[PDB]
């Protein structure tokens, strides 16, 4: 996780198509 | 459709007047400066704009079956790593294939599934996203177990709304529509509003959560801290500064319980101060004792670890590239040492703590991430999937014998690979999952790396992928995506929608590490920031012209996209790039009046990047790089759809509408459509839309690009 970067001008937490994050989702839940 | 059929577009006479510091003062029209409103007017523009958009996609008969090629392609189980809890299961995410969010599972037994058997026949849902609201609406941002395992917070944000709210439930009650059938939903009373910017970080007693909240624009932002089992009134204010009221905040506490720490940001750059508070075992109390270790705005400051009052941390301090340092704080002046020293030819992108005493560490080079391991002493003792060729995380606890590695690129799908200090020293790496796609094959589609020169004479590396069929002969067409700035990497991921418009019509996917990303660290963000922002675009558009100048792509045939950042890049490239370098446009949610960003929500913080409008040094190189204001009238544009959700509060949607007012004003005769799609849904902070609704979309954007492009269907 990264604070700072979760207000820049992006598209979702670099573009539309990145739709799908269930791959990285499970990185940091604990 | 035909030329010089556009909505009736008002123009109104406000001026707002700049400084220059060349030109002295400077009268700059805002004909469109109402677009930047919400009323009535705006609603028959915005329809206006929108049937006209939706009117020419309804001419395009590929559209339909594009969608239909999209939904297939995205038709396929997904998942994440899963995490070992202190209650002995392990939980991860699974997706169906086509679930708007994805639900969070539970293992059955007290082991490591054999994942082979099935998400289902070897666990079950413990929380699912989708039931928040009966309707969909309520979208889960982030979530977070506590350290003992007991409780989960997770912030939810609802369709309206700008800001998120936490809640708390016990692991033992899961979400689901049983669960919510059955009985009452099950979670906490607690309710901890106005979330935002920030994580949820758990104290290691497990007893509560350190988070950022605003005031009920935003400003005077608070560190604060939650109880389980209580209401927001009894929260304790961690820290704040109203003489600094821009500033933001972040957290971190240790593994060990003993420290707190910090972070203070002031902007989008880089740079964050990093105090340390050490925590006696009652845990966060008010009057907490802050050692200032960091108190001035120079460098990148990350905690990885500690061991002791030895603090380990991610930094780019004297080091462009990244490095780990120790900050030994029993001194009372901290002597600082490099631990693990500065690549000069690789970025130090993440460095994760693993089985108490190793480190993992990933390093981009050549915007391809290599993964290590590296022992106490900071020995390199093994390079870990070293075949593997895109973008790589680490899923970890730092007290558990094992890690995680998710591997993903233009042509892996996702690998999730496991490493295991407990197995015999040859077979402690292993492949744990490999997601299975749907129609596809990504053994049929290629990635290469090609270095093209700027019109500076930098040499920029670029990835290209194909489907194999396809030759550089001078005949694709290309799509050429970018985002340039803010130090992000525009890294390796995969997307079956990309690599199905692909397969089907020949084209090639083109993606330049452009300056103003962080490819190679702070020296390529530097080189396209504030003052050299215009190397952005000279990178970007250079690109396009290396693609049809070596034959990659035929001539016409370079297509540019990009989302918010990118949105800007791609607006600000069509009015610099020579006439016919691009075949088609489409920026979704940009930035486009560089003279008024700072202006509306959270673009102050922006400056970092695109440089001051009110000073005038910084006017002088803004003024001649802002799209809405550097439109001509004798410059044929490329066929151009822009696209934005009106409830867009990241970038107001302002910025596209007038541009698109702004361009249909200048160039209303021009030859190819100069059209906007507007989405009237107001998606909620930290949302995905639906998933027919992203595949509707996707399929208007990639035909809008195949019918201006000349592209037919086989």
């Amino acid at each position: 996780f990264d604070t700072n970067a979760t207000r820049l001008p992006i598209w979702g937490i670099w573009t539309a198509e990145h739709v799908d994050q269930t791959l990285a989702s499970g990185n940091d839940i604990c | 459709w035909a030329p010089g059929n556009y909505p009736s577009t008002r123009r109104s006479d406000h001026v707002d007047t700049y400084q220059s510091a060349s030109k002295g003062e400077v009268p700059v029209p805002d004909p469109y400066q109402w677009l930047e409103e919400s009323t009535d007017e705006v609603d028959k523009w915005t329809t206006a704009q929108a049937d006209l958009a939706q009117s020419y996609l309804d001419q395009n008969a590929d559209i339909q079956k594009l969608a239909e090629k999209f939904r297939a392609s995205r038709n396929y189980a997904k998942f994440s790593a899963p995490t070992l809890l202190d209650d002995g299961h392990w939980y991860w995410f699974y997706n169906r294939g086509l679930q708007s969010q994805s639900v969070l599972y539970r293992s059955k037994e007290p082991a490591l599934p054999d994942f082979s058997k099935g998400d289902d026949n070897v666990g079950d849902v413990f929380f699912d996203p989708n039931v928040l609201a009966a309707d969909g609406s309520a979208g889960m941002v982030l979530c977070k177990f506590s350290p003992d395992g007991k409780f989960f917070a997770y912030a939810v944000s609802h369709l309206g709304g700008d800001y998120s709210t936490i809640y708390v439930r016990s692991t033992s009650s899961p979400l689901s529509q049983a669960s919510v059938a059955q009985g009452v939903d099950g979670r906490l009373s607690d309710e901890v509003k106005w979330f935002k910017f920030s994580t949820i970080i758990w104290t290691k007693d497990s007893k509560g959560f350190l988070y950022q909240r605003y005031p009920a624009s935003d400003r005077n932002a608070m560190m604060c801290y939650h109880k389980v089992g209580t209401t927001q009134e009894e929260d304790i204010i961690v820290y704040q500064d109203n003489e600094h009221p821009e500033w933001i905040y972040g957290a971190d506490t240790s593994e060990d319980g003993k420290y707190l720490y910090l972070y203070q940001f002031k902007d989008t750059s880089k740079k964050n101060l990093l105090w340390v508070a050490e925590l006696d075992e009652d845990g966060v109390k008010s009057g907490i004792h802050w050692r200032k270790v960091v108190n001035e705005y120079a460098a990148d400051y990350n905690i990885i670890t500690n061991h002791g009052s030895l603090v380990y941390i991610k930094t780019n301090l004297n080091a462009p590239q990244y490095k780990v340092i120790t900050i030994d704080l029993s001194k009372d002046e901290p002597e600082i040492r490099d631990f693990i020293p500065e690549e000069k030819d690789a970025k130090l992108a993440q460095v994760n703590c693993a089985n108490e005493e190793y480190f993992v560490a990933i390093y981009k080079r050549n915007v391809k991430d290599e993964i290590y391991l590296y022992s106490k002493a900071g020995v390199q003792l093994t390079r870990l999937a070293p075949d593997f060729v895109g973008a790589a995380s680490i899923a970890n606890r730092q007290k558990q014998t094992h890690f995680f590695l998710t591997l993903s690129g233009f042509n892996t799908p996702g690998t999730i690979a496991r490493y295991d200090f407990t197995a015999p020293e040859t077979q402690r790496f292993s492949i744990l999952r490999t997601t299975k796609v749907n129609e596809l094959d990504p053994d049929d589609f290629e990635s290469t790396q090609v270095w093209y020169e700027s019109k500076d004479g930098t040499k920029i590396p670029m990835f290209i992928v194909r489907h194999k069929s396809t030759k550089f002969d001078g005949t694709a067409a290309a799509i050429q995506y970018g985002y340039g700035g803010f130090a992000t990497s525009a890294d390796p991921f995969f997307s079956p929608i990309i690599l199905t418009f692909l397969q089907t019509y020949g084209a090639i996917f083109a993606v330049p590490s452009i300056r103003g990303g962080g490819e190679f660290g702070e020296e390529w963000h530097k080189g396209g920031r504030r003052e050299t922002k215009v190397n952005t675009f000279d990178d970007f558009i250079a690109a396009a012209q290396f693609l049809v100048k070596n034959k990659y792509a035929a001539p016409g045939k370079v297509a540019i996209n990009g989302a918010s950042n990118g949105g800007l890049l791609v607006m600000g490239s069509i009015v610099r790039a020579p006439e016919g370098t691009f075949g088609a446009a489409v920026p979704e949610g940009g930035v486009a009046d560089l003279l008024k960003f700072h202006k509306f929500t959270g673009g102050q913080a922006w400056i970092s990047e695109y440089g001051n409008p009110s000073i005038p040094e910084e006017f002088d190189y803004i003024y001649p790089l802002s799209p809405v204001h550097n439109v001509r009238t004798d410059k044929v544009m490329p066929a151009t759809l822009i696209t934005v959700n009106i409830g867009d509060g990241r970038v107001v949607p302002m910025h596209s509408f007038k541009f698109i007012a702004t361009l249909q004003h200048n160039v209303p005769q021009n030859p190819h459509p100069l059209l906007i799609k507007i989405d009237k849904s107001w998606l909620g902070a930290g949302m995905g839309k639906p998933t027919d609704k992203n595949v509707k979309d996707a399929a208007d954007k990639w035909g809008f690009i195949a019918r201006a492009l000349g592209l037919e269907l086989k």
